[PDB]
């Protein structure tokens, strides 16, 4: 049916003001398409904040509000709190369906954006034993939480083979995610250099060894 | 205040059905809509139906006709959801919402994972993972069910640790955990990654010995 498109991610300030924006393919948002806004926090906390294109939840901060803007809903923040960094969806109501955007991630900062820590460790001789190679790259203290990560053995792209975690909060609030790239012990031993790439707000942390 | 109580994690192999719920408390059942919501992973959100109880009247996304039956007990301020024919693809985390004119959901209920796995009950290969601060990890490879508790130094490490969520490779999951410390303590201070599988009550320790 209609494809609901959000942007992917905005940051701010607190006490700044940014605008969310939710549109459809079928056209123009109207009212009856009863826009409605709601927040993921971590550890799948969810919370209404906008039905029917403008009402707020039962105790939402009056900071936030939802109108039309031309053709597009959209979801103000006036003033942005540090609390306010989540995930924000918006849903239509669409020929008896809602249907959901894709997620807008908000980071709101709070602290110093923070470059992150790249550890990539070799396969143990243990685990070679069993005809098995996995490499670990731990990616910690970031800040905004996005990063992409990109895998190299001996200069190719790597696109089998590796699964990477989404970025869970830490405690003191930067991010982490790891990344692995599992090979057969065959295949460990017919390639010499390996990296592992990251890319943090445009600048990219290289680590790299090499079997032997 | 208003509080939607949701039942707990299923474990269930493909071809089954399985039957959650969603119990009211705060407000009035009958004036209120009845939605569930599936979240995968990374697939989003999608909608599967909403259920009336007042007048049991329901909505169902059409990919979900086949899937589901909602249903609710008025008397026991009670909605469920019933899935039949589970295929991997089903596993998710799924919430019930309140939902009223214009919203589907102002209060969320906590979700309920449900995971779909041919998969039997295997516990862990736990790797040590040495340089040669220093950091070190531990490899959990291999396990099923989730999940797997680990610590450092039987919990006295408990600074510098970070224990990532475990993904899926295969049908059984991988997780891995580091500890950053000091160079000047290792080795000369013992660490040491504590792993434990309590499904099938595995407890290991990896002593991490310089490469
Ligand atoms: C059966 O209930 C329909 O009428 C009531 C009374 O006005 C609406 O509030 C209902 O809509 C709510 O519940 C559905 C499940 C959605 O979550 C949207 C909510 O507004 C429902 O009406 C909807 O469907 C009708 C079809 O008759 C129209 O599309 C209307 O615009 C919707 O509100």
């Amino acid at each position: 049916q209609a494809v609901v498109t959000q942007e992917s991610a905005l940051t701010t300030s607190p006490g700044e003001t940014v605008t969310l924006t939710c549109r459809s393919s079928t056209g123009t948002v109207t009212s009856g398409n009863h826009a409605n806004w709601v927040q993921e926090k971590p550890d799948h906390l969810f919370t209404g904040l906008i039905g029917d294109t403008n009402n707020r939840a039962p105790g939402v901060p009056a900071r936030f509000s939802g109108s039309l803007i031309g053709d597009k809903a959209a979801l103000t923040i006036t003033g942005a709190q540090p609390e306010d960094e989540a995930i924000y969806f918006c849903a239509l109501w669409c020929n008896n369906h809602w249907i959901f955007g894709g997620g807008t991630k908000l980071t709101v900062l709070g602290q110093p954006k923070s470059s992150p820590s790249v550890t990539l460790f070799p396969p143990s001789s243990e685990e070679l034993e069993t005809n098995k190679a996995t490499l670990v790259c731990t990616i910690t203290d970031f800040y905004p939480g996005v990063v992409t990560v990109d895998w190299k053995v001996d200069g190719t792209p790597v696109t089998q083979g590796m699964e990477t975690t989404q970025p869970s909060k830490q405690s003191n609030n930067k991010y982490m995610a790891s990344s692995y790239l599992t090979l057969t012990a065959r295949a460990w031993e017919r390639h010499s250099s390996y990296s592992c790439q990251v890319t943090h707000e445009g600048h990219t942390v290289e680590k790299s060894l090499s079997r032997a | 205040e208003v509080q939607v109580q949701q039942s707990g994690t299923v474990l269930a192999r493909p071809g089954a059905s399985v039957k959650m719920s969603c119990k009211a408390s705060g407000y009035t059942f009958t004036n209120y809509w009845m939605h569930w919501i599936k979240q995968r992973p990374g697939q989003g959100l999608e909608w599967i139906g909403a259920i009336y109880p007042g007048n049991s009247a329901t909505f169902y996304n059409h990919k979900f006709r086949a899937k589901t039956k909602l249903t609710a007990v008025t008397s026991t301020i009670t909605a469920y959801m019933e899935l039949s024919s589970l295929t991997n693809e089903d596993s998710a985390v799924y919430y019930c919402t309140r939902g009223g004119h214009g919203y589907y959901g102002d209060y969320w209920g906590q979700g309920a994972s449900l995971t779909v796995s041919s998969a039997k009950t295997t516990p862990p290969s736990v790797y040590p993972l040495a340089p040669g601060m220093v950091t070190l990890g531990c490899l959990v490879k291999g396990y099923f069910p989730e999940p797997v508790t680990v610590t450092w130094n039987s919990g006295s490490l408990s600074s510098g640790v970070h224990t990532f969520p475990a993904v899926l490779q295969s049908d059984l999951y991988t997780l891995s955990s580091s500890v950053t410390v000091p160079s000047s303590t290792w080795p000369s201070e013992t660490v040491t990654c504590n792993v434990a599988h309590p499904a099938s009550s595995t407890k290991v320790d990896k002593k991490i010995v310089p490469r």
